[PDB]
């Protein structure tokens, strides 16, 4: 049985929420953090000219 | 806080058991426990599966040890139309996040050693606290594609090199507040 | 009150939590030239952002660059984060949880505290008296050896066993029997797992009497007409006048008993018992 | 410096329930223990309330006892007859649809 | 409407028993010749198979 | 409040009778209406029964006032395992925390005429107002133990005794806050 994945489709509505299917939001936060990171340190170098 | 001395202890050792803990967990041979074949083409037999991060065994079925590269291979022609999904595999194959988190904490790991030599400088310092919490987040983002790629329960648990990860979180960025607790000494003594 | 998110979702929710809190202490407090000009100090931020995760006002707000980005992308998160986990905490407290303690049919040959045997002078020992597979001959030394004897007179007898012995006792008996009397009042058996084999009832002669071919062909006749299928349905399907088709076709009411939440007031006690603790010993760390 | 008297706790304690802000913060760490304890239990019940209502709040009808005679035919549970001596009990009487016979 | 979505996350699974399938001309239905299952549709007089 | 002084008086008459609805619930027969038997087999099928704390009792039966103790049972097809109901049962089979609140709302009884007598040998007024908020939180969790085993739908009705336990938890508190109120200024007295 060497491709069957075995998913008849069934319809559990208990069925817990998918890490993967929320990643998304996290690479989100983590892409903002980067960003947030970034726009600190650039802003600390403008305010070092005064 | 303690001591301005101790600090400089602590976030050194903190650095150096963090950057044990990551380099570890990157090495290690497993990071979960769980069931299926390391090897076929066994497609006869399960064997109790053992897999790492770059690297993969199994353990307790009709032999031991059989240990290889870790099993994400490409797929079926890559779905390169689920770009988001392939961008998913390739970051997991290309495994950089983890051993960026390695990179990163290595150097932020030495650089906290010229908060002595060439001391007060207190821009050192920085660069290593900016460092000390990219890990960090290079750590937590290095977790998620691991098991967004894992669910791309079959009965398997999370192992010790996975707790030492997630310990190299938790104490990269205790090192990282502890170095700007030290800045903010350092540098207020410029700006009064 | 967990149970709709999964359990390395919680994790990387605490992990997010403190990857938060520390870069708004990082960027915050990050000598904005005396320099004062940030109140987002590590417990602070800790606080705002746990805050934040729990949609309650938090009277300190960044107002720098680079922090309100934070503060921005960490209500983003935190927005659909519980958005989705709401939706389903209701729905996972209800559930019931099924707690059968064997599922393989294996599992009873591997310890001596759930008994089972097999109906005297039928099939379902001549199988266990023939059958090589090493698994139902360890089965059969058990049924053969275990004091008091395992077996009994009747299917009735096994079907009473059962109840005598709190399911403890597993009967063995053919599928046939088996979801008939779990389909009969008051349905306190149940089914496990799969079959052992795939055996079948035969209609049976004297060898050589004349019936035996045209008993053949009739019954053969009867499968072409789909007639046996509907007599089975005459009486074991049609009459699942009890409980599991009941179950297998209605639901219970609504509403939310306590005993659903009690973990949460749970843990509120004990967290108020901690935050006394907490600040009694620092109390009388300052009193000494 | 310590707002939270008993009537500033108890006030407190309740716009966080309610999901509308709060005055002030609690500053003692503790107090922010319970700060956080609340916050939490709070999530949980109305959430809880929140989405069990969006069941309740759909539409009200009666699923009834079985019709088509599909589990009447089938189970002694509930009771059905018709009038003697006449053209119904007649029809059954006669037909051959399965259900029916 | 996300609170819809996350019902359930599974698909919808298609049409069965060839009611509709046997009720429509847009979808064509058929079976092995020779076979038996032809045969059974021949003589069996099940009234939806027929 | 004003009245410096009463206020002593009326924190320890709030803490003896807090004590005495407590006790009183904790010692009534009753405590909710509900279907059962007055001894744990009316054996028959049932009589209408007014269960207790640790007691049942019943009512209009064929016999009346036959109150019994309480006790627990042999589960059925196991469900034990799911250990955390043993936690229950133990904490259901002993009333631990309901009596412990009469313990601590009794050791704040006698805590508090360290008020006047001995008085305000250190802070240990404030001790008092420990034990009557800890008996409050014993009292919470109790009911909430009690009605999480009881309630397996419950279709019951509680009674007054109950009631005695949700007002004295109540009193138990005020007390408290009372007490705080007087430590307050017992402070001051003992501090300046
Ligand atoms: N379990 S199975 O489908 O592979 C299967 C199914 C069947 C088997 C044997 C097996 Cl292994 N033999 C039976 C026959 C054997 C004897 C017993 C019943 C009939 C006579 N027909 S069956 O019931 O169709």
């Amino acid at each position: 049985g060497e491709c069957g994945a075995k998913d008849s489709g069934s319809k559990e509505k208990t069925s817990a929420l998918s890490l993967s299917n929320v990643a998304g939001v996290f690479y989100i936060l983590v892409g903002g953090l980067g960003l947030a990171m970034l726009v600190a340190l650039i802003e600390f170098c403008y305010k070092s000219r005064a | 806080l303690f001591d301005r001395g101790v600090q400089m202890l602590l976030t050194t050792v903190g650095a150096f058991a963090a950057f044990s803990l990551m380099t570890i967990a990157v090495g290690t041979d497993y990071w979960l426990y769980s069931r299926g074949v390391c090897k076929t083409k066994k497609k006869n037999e399960e064997v109790m599966t053992h897999s790492g991060l770059w690297r993969t065994c199994c353990l307790e079925g009709n032999f031991k040890g059989l240990c290889k590269q870790i099993d994400h291979f490409p797929e079926d022609a890559d779905y390169e139309a689920d770009t988001a999904e392939y961008f998913l595999r390739a970051v997991r194959a290309s495994s950089i996040f983890p051993i960026l988190s390695v990179i990163l904490l290595f150097m932020g790991g030495l650089c906290i050693a010229a908060s002595e030599f060439y001391k007060t400088r207190h821009n050192i310092i920085l660069s290593a606290g900016i460092f000390f919490v990219s890990a960090g987040l290079s750590n937590i983002i290095g977790i998620i594609v691991y098991i967004s790629a894992n669910a791309g329960k079959n009965s398997y648990s999370y192992g010790w090199s996975f707790y030492f990860g997630a310990l190299s979180f938790i104490i990269a960025e205790m090192v990282g507040v502890l170095a700007v607790h030290m800045f903010i000494d350092r540098h207020k003594q410029l700006t009064g | 009150f967990l149970d709709p998110l999964a359990y390395e979702i919680w994790m990387c929710i605490v992990f997010a939590y403190i990857g938060v809190s520390v870069v708004l202490f990082l960027v915050s407090r990050f000598s904005p030239y005396s320099e004062s000009t940030n109140e987002f100090g590590i417990f602070n931020s800790l606080w705002f952002s746990l805050g934040a995760f729990m949609q309650q006002g938090c009277d300190i707000s960044p107002r720098s660059l680079s922090g309100r980005i934070v503060g921005g992308v960490w209500w983003f998160f935190t927005l659909i984060i519980i958005s989705s986990y709401t939706a389903n905490l209701a729905a996972f407290l209800t559930v019931e949880r099924m707690v059968s303690p064997i599922e393989s049919a294996e599992d009873l040959s591997k310890q001596t505290e759930i008994a089972y045997g097999t109906l005297d002078s039928g099939s379902t020992k001549e199988f266990f008296r023939r059958s090589k597979i090493a698994v139902f001959d360890k089965m059969w030394t058990y049924m053969r050896s275990a004091e008091p004897s395992v077996f009994v007179r009747t299917t009735a007898e096994g079907v009473a066993r059962v109840r005598k012995s709190k399911g403890k006792y597993a009967y063995l008996l053919e599928s046939t029997m088996n979801e008939y009397i779990e389909q009969r009042k008051p349905c306190d058996t149940m089914k496990v797992g799969g079959n052992l084999d795939s055996k079948g009832y035969g209609i049976a002669t004297p060898k050589g009497s004349s019936l035996g071919t045209p008993v053949n062909l009739a019954v053969l006749k009867l499968s072409e007409q789909g007639v046996l299928d509907k007599l089975k349905n005459k009486w074991w399907y049609d009459k699942g006048e009890c409980g599991a088709k009941d179950s297998g076709s209605k639901e219970k009411t609504s509403a939310l008993s306590l005993s659903n939440v009690a973990g949460v007031f749970y843990i509120l006690v004990g967290g108020l018992g901690l935050a006394m603790l907490v600040a009694l010993i620092e109390f009388c760390y300052k009193s000494r």
